[PDB]
């Protein structure tokens, strides 16, 4: 069974300009589990992504969290973008500190 | 860590 | 109060180049405390939580020599799979399985689950007596009377009442300060006026442990089911979880509305508006 993934990109901590902190991305509900995820900051790829183990739930869909250092500012733009084969093409979701 | 062969 | 050892167990047959055969992840209750694979037939494993740093060494070989047999025992079931299905031989499917066991304060039993799925769909339960099985379908059926006509259920429940007990207690005792603990929700609204004129009221919590979580907003007298935008709760990255929701409001209504949020950490629901 087929299914598409649902994302999430948001800080550990809450955000201030200048502050070290974490940016996750959250891939989860999909199905089968091969998944390909990168991270961009002003549209480069970011080199060190960390990537959790896949698990999954109790519906049988996996789940999985990328995860980079970042400091965030007034001018810097955050991208996840995700491909599964249950999409025709990548997605991206953009970092917004207010969600 | 345990297995059941299903069939 | 009470505490489970799960295991979430996927194998994949042709995955793709690099990608595990068979991986499996252990939990106690919302915290990892291990992965195990199998890629092109190599058996790793890695610790996930400190206490493991406890385990002896005979733990993670009598391991290795479970993850090379589970995997050999998973890729044959696939295949039998295949078969039993008349599916076409050069796609890949997918059986995934759930090992659990719960205890309570006392460290009693409590309970303990064995599940299992074809590409994505349930395919045969242990039920909760421990001793017969639910199928889905005639071929899961022939799985059931397979089981149950050679009294499989025992073996299951001597690992249950065996390795998966031992385990429990030990990374209960060994994991302590990470393990039995509730850490509540720190709490807050935030707001965000819109170009039409209305306003976001986001109410936020972060920093709970474990992640079961409740977040709902209500109306002085309305009912707000439909209104609001939850988020599916999400980790943190560092042992604890957050999540918020948000409702849209008429500028100049916003203390008409407030957020409960309701956690095994707190005594009795947290009630907040904004500002
Ligand atoms: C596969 O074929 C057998 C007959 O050889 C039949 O009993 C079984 O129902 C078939 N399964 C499906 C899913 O069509
Ligand atoms: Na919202
Ligand atoms: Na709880
Ligand atoms: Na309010």
């Amino acid at each position: 069974i087929q299914k598409t993934p649902q994302i999430q990109v948001y800080s550990r901590h809450p955000p201030e300009n200048g502050k070290p902190n974490i940016l996750n991305c959250y891939v989860t509900q999909f199905h089968p589990p091969h998944i390909e995820i990168q991270m961009l900051k002003n549209g480069k790829k970011i080199p060190k992504v960390e990537m959790s183990d896949m698990s999954f739930s109790k519906d049988w869909s996996f789940y999985i969290l990328a995860h980079t250092e970042f400091t965030p500012t007034e001018t810097d733009t955050y991208a996840c973008r995700v491909k599964h084969d249950s999409m025709a093409e990548p997605k991206t979701v953009y970092w917004d500190r207010d969600m | 860590m345990f297995f059941i062969n299903t069939l | 109060g009470s505490h489970s050892l799960r295991y979430f167990h996927t194998a994949v047959s042709r995955p793709g180049r690099g990608e595990p055969q068979y991986i499996s992840v252990g939990y106690v209750d919302d915290v990892q405390f291990q992965r195990c694979d199998s890629i092109e037939e190599i058996p790793r494993m890695e610790p996930r939580a400190p206490w493991m740093e406890k385990e002896r060494p005979e733990y993670w070989k009598e391991l290795k020599l479970k993850v090379k047999n589970i995997a050999q025992s998973a890729r044959a079931n696939l295949r039998t799979l295949l078969r039993y299905y008349n599916q076409s031989e050069g796609g890949s499917h997918i059986l995934q399985w759930m090992v659990s066991c719960e205890v309570g304060p006392d460290m009693r039993l409590l309970g303990a689950h064995y599940q299992a799925a074809y590409d994505g769909s349930d395919y045969i339960t242990l039920n909760e007596d421990l001793s017969s099985w639910t199928a889905v379908d005639m071929v899961s059926q022939i799985t059931k009377s397979r089981l149950e006509s050679a009294g499989t259920a025992e073996y299951f429940r001597a690992y249950v009442e065996g390795e998966c007990l031992e385990l429990l207690h030990r990374f209960l005792r060994n994991g302590k300060e990470i393990l039995q603990r509730a850490d509540p929700p720190k709490a807050h609204v935030a707001h965000h006026p819109r170009p039409k004129g209305d306003v976001t009221l986001r109410c936020w919590a972060l920093g709970f442990y474990p992640a079961d979580i409740t977040l709902t907003w209500q109306k002085d007298e309305e009912d707000l089911t439909q209104d609001m935008e939850l988020v599916e709760t999400r980790p943190s990255g560092d042992g604890t979880f957050q999540k918020w929701a948000a409702v849209v409001v008429p500028s100049g209504e916003e203390q008409r509305y407030t957020c409960y949020v309701h956690h095994e950490g707190l005594t009795e629901p947290l009630a907040l508006k904004w500002r």
